[PDB]
């Protein structure tokens, strides 16, 4: 198949297990930033 | 803009003096970013 | 030669020689040099006209 | 012929009601030496930005943004100077003022009317004489705002208080 | 190392050299105070001065006894950064610039006034050759060997001897 | 006989809406000056290099080749790590097809030599999914627009990996505003150097 067990294509999450909105904790987005800065 | 006004910036001292201050001002640029080049780095 | 025609100069001491020139006319008296030749680079006395015999003209 | 403004000042014969809100008013005579579409650019470039400024100056007095910190409009340029808002609204004028350039250099060459940018996105001049009388108001309007603008800010510096509460007050 | 020199890294006097050049500036920063536009220069220069030469250092070049980094361009690969390969660059933009003028001397020619467009450029003919000169090397040898490059003896005016 | 896209500037010639995209934007004139053909084959390779490259970014993000040299998810970043050899067989394979795709016509002299070449038709078809006709028009538009759209998008996503260290989703996902007291914009002659 061109890929073996050892030397695998590496597949991730960028999203890191939290949403786009309405957020707690070490996760912080772009839109939680926007409601931030509206609520200030 | 005006068709003798770029006739006039297109005679030979003006562009001479812009090409030059234009290759003069990128070898400045160069040797601010990256000064004191003796040898290719390599 | 002909009028019109494009030549290039054999005489050595011209300052054109070996350069083209143009055939402006052509004398039909006993003279000595009857093919009048002008060209785009002017002499170092600032003359583009010239004088020449046959024989120190060749057709291009 | 006299100048309709100033009776006892003639004509300057550059401003025979080429331009709206002529009144013969040019005593110094920048119309005799320079070009009138030129000058009328300047003039309704200058009065536009007046006009906001006004605006701006009250409107930043009654509400201000909840990201920016609350202060007069004058500590309001010297802080976005070195905060780098001022910096980005220069930036997007002078890329506007690009194509300004070459607007100016299209009224010029006679193809547009000097403070005309076809910026009629509400279609509020419905008819031909409706534009009339609004440009007459854009200019008149634009000239008592230049004036306005200077009141307010070198007001605030004499006296530093801004231009709702100068009126709240004394 | 190569003809009796030292490598720049290990000579003792480019370590004097660049000893001697800190002190001298530290000497000069001693008469200021340490927030002061001219302190914050000094320490620049300071900082400049020691990048310099651990630059230097570390780049393989050659030192003399006099301890300055000397230059070998014999041919030797070992070497190729301080002459070979920066000939190479020179020899492709002055090459470029050959060419794109050349260029530009022969579209003249064919010109109306051909001695008005050499005082009065014509700025996008011209920058339209100056684009072209990347592939000078080709462009000019293919101009070589298709016989228009050289011109024939018998084409050129010479002195009567 | 004003511009469509500035409708106070009159509408520049060689734009005469033939082309996909045409909507009359040259304020500056460039087409008065370069010819036309010339800057819509500029356009089309510089959309391409930039739809590939913001999709470079993103999915570089994602998924990776194996390797420790290749788990870069910065991109910015995989520029350094990214095996130098590999890298540099890159730029030459991208000369080769240069110089190939273009069939020695490179020059801004000479490329357009033969009257059958059009501007950004290099005959790249491979699967012909342009041999229908009646999407041909449809098509070109929507290449210009997507190349031009990713011209930006590609302009953003690495100046704002230059101003925040992060990959791009990544930074949507763990946004952080500007202090201002970094990233100061010129300076150089303010403080009269140094
Ligand atoms: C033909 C003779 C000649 C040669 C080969 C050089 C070559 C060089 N000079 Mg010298 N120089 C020359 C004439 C010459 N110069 C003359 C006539 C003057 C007097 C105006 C100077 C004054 C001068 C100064 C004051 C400096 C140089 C520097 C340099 C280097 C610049 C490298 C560069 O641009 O990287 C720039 C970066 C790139 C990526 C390109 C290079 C070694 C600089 C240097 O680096 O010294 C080692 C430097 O500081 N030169
Ligand atoms: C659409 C294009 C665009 C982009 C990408 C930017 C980008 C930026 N602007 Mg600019 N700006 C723009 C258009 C744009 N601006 C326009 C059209 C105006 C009106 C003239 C301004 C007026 C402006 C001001 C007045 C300020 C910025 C600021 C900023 C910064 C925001 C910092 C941040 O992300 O945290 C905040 C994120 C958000 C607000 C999310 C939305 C950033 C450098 C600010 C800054 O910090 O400058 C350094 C600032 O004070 N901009
Ligand atoms: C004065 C005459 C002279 C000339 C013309 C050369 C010419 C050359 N020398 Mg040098 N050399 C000379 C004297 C000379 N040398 C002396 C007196 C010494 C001291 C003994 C050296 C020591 C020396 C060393 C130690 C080396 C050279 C090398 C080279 C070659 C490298 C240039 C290149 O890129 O080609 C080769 C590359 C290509 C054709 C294509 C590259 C792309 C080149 C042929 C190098 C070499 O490869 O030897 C042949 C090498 O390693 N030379
Ligand atoms: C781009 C035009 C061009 C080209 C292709 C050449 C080519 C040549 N010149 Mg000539 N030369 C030129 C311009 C040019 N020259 C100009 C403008 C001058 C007046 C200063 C001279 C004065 C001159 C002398 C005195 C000598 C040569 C010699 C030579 C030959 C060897 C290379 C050399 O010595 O460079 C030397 C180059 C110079 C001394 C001056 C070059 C000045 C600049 C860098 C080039 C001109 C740039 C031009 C404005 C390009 C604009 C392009 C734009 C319109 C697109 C070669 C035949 C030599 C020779 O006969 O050897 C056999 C020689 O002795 N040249
Ligand atoms: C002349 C042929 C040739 C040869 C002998 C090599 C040899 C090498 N290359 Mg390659 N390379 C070539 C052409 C060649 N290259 C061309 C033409 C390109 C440009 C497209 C590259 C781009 C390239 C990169 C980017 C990298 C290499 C690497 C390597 C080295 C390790 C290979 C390995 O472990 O394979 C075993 C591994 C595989 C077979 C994995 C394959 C991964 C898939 C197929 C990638 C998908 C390709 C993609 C769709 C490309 C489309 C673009 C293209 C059509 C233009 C090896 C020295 C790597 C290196 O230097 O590491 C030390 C590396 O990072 N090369
Ligand atoms: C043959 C091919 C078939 C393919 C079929 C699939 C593809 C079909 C097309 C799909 C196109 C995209 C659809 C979405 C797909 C993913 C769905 C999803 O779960 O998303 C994933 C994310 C949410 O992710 C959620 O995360 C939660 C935990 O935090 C949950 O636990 C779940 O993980 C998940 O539901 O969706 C979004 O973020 C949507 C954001 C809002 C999008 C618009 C909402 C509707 C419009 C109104 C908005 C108005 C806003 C005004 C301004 C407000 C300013 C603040
Ligand atoms: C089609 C593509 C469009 C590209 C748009 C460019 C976007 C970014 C442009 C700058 C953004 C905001 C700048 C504020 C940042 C700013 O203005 O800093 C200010 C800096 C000068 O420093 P000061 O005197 O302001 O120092 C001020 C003190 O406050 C600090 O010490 O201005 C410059 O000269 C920097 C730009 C280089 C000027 C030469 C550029 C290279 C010339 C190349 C030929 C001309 C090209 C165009 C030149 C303008
Ligand atoms: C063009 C266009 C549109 C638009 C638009 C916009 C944004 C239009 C905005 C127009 C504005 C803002 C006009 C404001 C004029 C201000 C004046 C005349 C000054 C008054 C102050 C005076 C006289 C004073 C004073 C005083 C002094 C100095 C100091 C005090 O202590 C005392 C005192 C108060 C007495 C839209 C988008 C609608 C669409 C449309 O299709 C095209
Ligand atoms: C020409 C030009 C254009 C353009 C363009 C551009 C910008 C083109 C860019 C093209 C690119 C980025 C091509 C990338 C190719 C990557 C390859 C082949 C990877 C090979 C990996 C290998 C061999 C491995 C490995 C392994 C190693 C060694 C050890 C392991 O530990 C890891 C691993 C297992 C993975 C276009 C088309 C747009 C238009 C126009 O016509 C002009
Ligand atoms: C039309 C017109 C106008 C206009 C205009 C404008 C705004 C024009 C702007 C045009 C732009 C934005 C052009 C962008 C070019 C970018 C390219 C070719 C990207 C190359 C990147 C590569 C090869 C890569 C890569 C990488 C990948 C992804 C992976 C990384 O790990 C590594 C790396 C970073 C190397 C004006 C106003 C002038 C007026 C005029 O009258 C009318
Ligand atoms: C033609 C042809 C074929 C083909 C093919 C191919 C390879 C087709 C592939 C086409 C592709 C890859 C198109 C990609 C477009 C990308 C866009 C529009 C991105 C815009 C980004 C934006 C607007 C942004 C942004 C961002 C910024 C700046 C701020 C960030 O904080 C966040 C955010 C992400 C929002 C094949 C080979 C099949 C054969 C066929 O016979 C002929
Ligand atoms: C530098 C600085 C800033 C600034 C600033 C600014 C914008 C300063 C403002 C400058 C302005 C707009 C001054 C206006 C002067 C108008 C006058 C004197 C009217 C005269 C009328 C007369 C004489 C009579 C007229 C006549 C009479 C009888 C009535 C009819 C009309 C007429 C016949 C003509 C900040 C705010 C950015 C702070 C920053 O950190 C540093």
């Amino acid at each position: 198949a061109l890929f073996g067990k050892g030397s695998m294509i590496v597949v991730e999450d960028p999203r890191d297990g939290c949403g786009a909105y309405a957020n707690s904790g070490a996760c912080h987005t772009f839109l939680d930033e926007i409601g931030d800065a509206l609520k200030k | 803009m005006d068709s003798n006004f770029l006739k006039y910036l297109s005679t030979a001292p003006v562009l001479f003096t812009v090409w030059l201050s234009f290759t003069a001002s990128f070898i400045i640029e160069a040797n601010r970013f990256f000064p004191d080049m003796l040898y290719f780095p390599m | 030669v002909k009028r019109g025609s494009k030549v290039r100069i054999l005489r050595k001491e011209s300052y054109w020689y070996q350069d083209i020139g143009t055939v402006a006319t052509i004398d039909t008296s006993g003279i000595r040099y009857p093919v009048v030749v002008r060209f785009e680079k002017v002499s170092y006395s600032g003359v583009n006209t010239n004088n020449f015999s046959l024989d120190e003209v060749v057709e291009v | 012929d006299f100048s309709a403004a100033v009776p006892f000042l003639k004509r300057p014969s550059n401003l025979d009601g080429a331009y709206i809100g002529d009144v013969g008013f040019d005593p110094l005579g920048f119309s005799d030496v320079f070009d009138l579409r030129v000058l009328r650019e300047a003039e309704l470039k200058h009065g536009r930005f007046a006009m906001l400024a006004v605006l701006g100056f009250i409107v930043q007095e009654l509400y201000t943004f909840p990201f920016f910190p609350k202060m007069a409009p004058v500590d309001a340029h010297d802080y976005f100077v070195k905060q780098g808002g001022g910096s980005q609204i220069i930036f997007w004028i002078s890329f506007v003022e690009l194509f300004g350039v070459v607007a100016l250099f299209e009224t010029l060459q006679g193809k547009r009317e000097p403070g005309d940018f076809a910026f009629d996105p509400l279609g509020l001049a419905k008819d031909e004489a409706t534009l009339e009388r609004y440009r007459l108001a854009e200019v008149k309007h634009a000239r008592l705002a230049m004036i306005a603008i200077g009141g307010f800010i070198h007001q605030y510096w004499v006296t530093k208080q801004t231009v709702l509460e100068q009126l709240g007050n004394f | 190392d190569v003809a009796g020199l030292t490598p720049c890294g290990e000579s003792k006097e480019f370590a004097r050299r660049l000893d001697g050049s800190v002190k001298k500036l530290q000497t000069r920063l001693s008469k200021y105070e340490a927030g002061t536009p001219p302190a914050l220069a000094l320490q620049k220069q300071i900082d400049k001065t020691k990048n310099r030469f651990d630059r230097y250092g570390k780049a393989g070049l050659l030192c003399g006894t006099d301890g300055l980094p000397h230059l070998i361009t014999d041919g030797r690969w070992t070497h190729s950064g301080e002459f070979v390969i920066p000939g190479l660059l020179f020899l492709y933009v002055a090459g470029w610039i050959g060419w794109v003028g050349r260029s530009y001397v022969l579209f003249a020619r064919t010109a109306d006034k051909p001695t008005e467009k050499e005082i009065i450029i014509d700025v996008p003919v011209a920058l339209s050759f100056v684009s072209t000169g990347f592939i000078w090397p080709f462009s000019a040898f293919k101009e070589f060997t298709s016989g228009n490059l050289i011109v024939p003896a018998d084409e050129i005016t010479v002195s009567p001897r | 006989a004003k511009s469509k896209a500035v409708p106070f500037l009159s509408q520049p010639e060689a734009l005469d809406g033939s082309m996909a995209g045409d909507v009359g934007f040259d304020p500056f004139g460039i087409s008065s000056v370069i010819d036309i053909k010339w800057l819509r084959e500029s356009e089309l390779k510089h959309g391409r290099i930039c739809m590939l490259a913001a999709t470079g970014c993103l999915v570089q993000e994602v998924v990776h080749l194996p390797g420790p040299a290749f788990s870069q998810k910065m991109a910015l970043n995989a520029w350094a790590a990214a095996p130098r050899g590999g890298m540099i067989s890159i730029l030459v394979a991208i000369g080769l097809i240069e110089m190939i795709s273009n069939r020695f016509a490179l020059t801004a002299t000479d490329m357009f030599a033969n009257p059958n070449r059009v501007p950004g038709d290099l005959g790249f078809d491979p699967l012909s999914l342009g041999a229908n006709p009646a999407n041909r028009a449809r098509f070109e538009l929507s290449e210009v627009i997507h190349g031009r759209a990713a011209m930006m998008g590609f302009s953003g996503m690495v100046h704002q990996m230059i101003v925040s260290k992060q990959a791009p989703i990544e930074q949507l996902m763990h946004f952080k505003a500007v202090d201002s007291s970094l990233m100061k914009l010129g300076g150089a002659a303010g403080n009269l150097g140094y």
